[PDB]
């Protein structure tokens, strides 16, 4: 079934966002099975799911992007029908489709932020090309949910795509990404 | 150390026991 639009992330001096629900559990079942969605998208972050899976997508460039271990090879729910992936990189875990009309994009950019599901801003340190640090430690269930979740440079200006938690003990240390970079190399 | 991927059940508010 389809990757289908339930929610989404309105980001802003300092970096906020906050979060809005736009479609409940049946909705997102019937969605999925129909691949059309007729609402209205909004923001720069989007809350996606499956029938069995939800987690985030990051529109930069035009281009609605988020994990390929979210989103396989799924078509996205849409005003006109269900639309193929414009980009399908299995190997560095990332797919995108063709951004929906009222999404609002990223453009491309070492503190770093990073907006999770709950729409909380936390801070990050970069620390290589596709790994940073938490400055101040959380346990992964507070991640629960947020790849996919863009990382933010201080202007609010897209550095990556969240992928994977490093932990310890229950508490996330480190986060693991697909640096802007590599939507660029995948997009020629 | 543990490697995790961050996916949650179905829906904006997915429903736990
Ligand atoms: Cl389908
Ligand atoms: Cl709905």
């Amino acid at each position: 079934g389809s990757v289908v639009i339930v929610g989404r992330i309105i980001l802003s001096g300092p970096i906020t966002a906050y979060s809005q629900q736009t479609r409940g559990l049946l909705g997102c079942i019937i969605t999925s099975l129909t691949g059309r969605d007729r609402n209205q998208v909004e923001g720069e972050v989007q809350v996606v799911s499956t029938a069995t899976q939800s987690f985030l997508a990051t529109c930069v460039n035009g281009v609605c992007w988020t994990v390929y271990h979210g989103a396989g090879s799924k078509t996205l729910a849409g005003p006109k029908g269900p639309i193929t992936q414009m980009y399908t990189n299995v190997d560095q875990d990332l797919v995108g489709w063709q951004a929906p009309p009222g999404a609002r994009s990223l453009t491309p950019c070492s503190d770093l932020y990073l907006v999770t599901r709950h729409a909380d801003v936390i801070p990050v340190r970069r620390r290589g090309d596709s790994r940073g640090s938490l400055l101040s430690p959380r346990p992964v269930s507070y991640l629960k949910g947020s790849s996919g979740g863009p990382l933010l440079c201080p202007s609010g200006h897209a550095v990556g795509i969240f992928r994977a938690a490093v932990c310890t003990r229950g508490v996330a240390k480190a986060v693991d990404f697909v640096p802007v970079e590599s939507m660029e190399t995948t997009m020629r | 150390d543990e490697l995790v991927y961050l996916l949650d059940g179905p829906g904006y508010d997915p429903i736990h026991s």
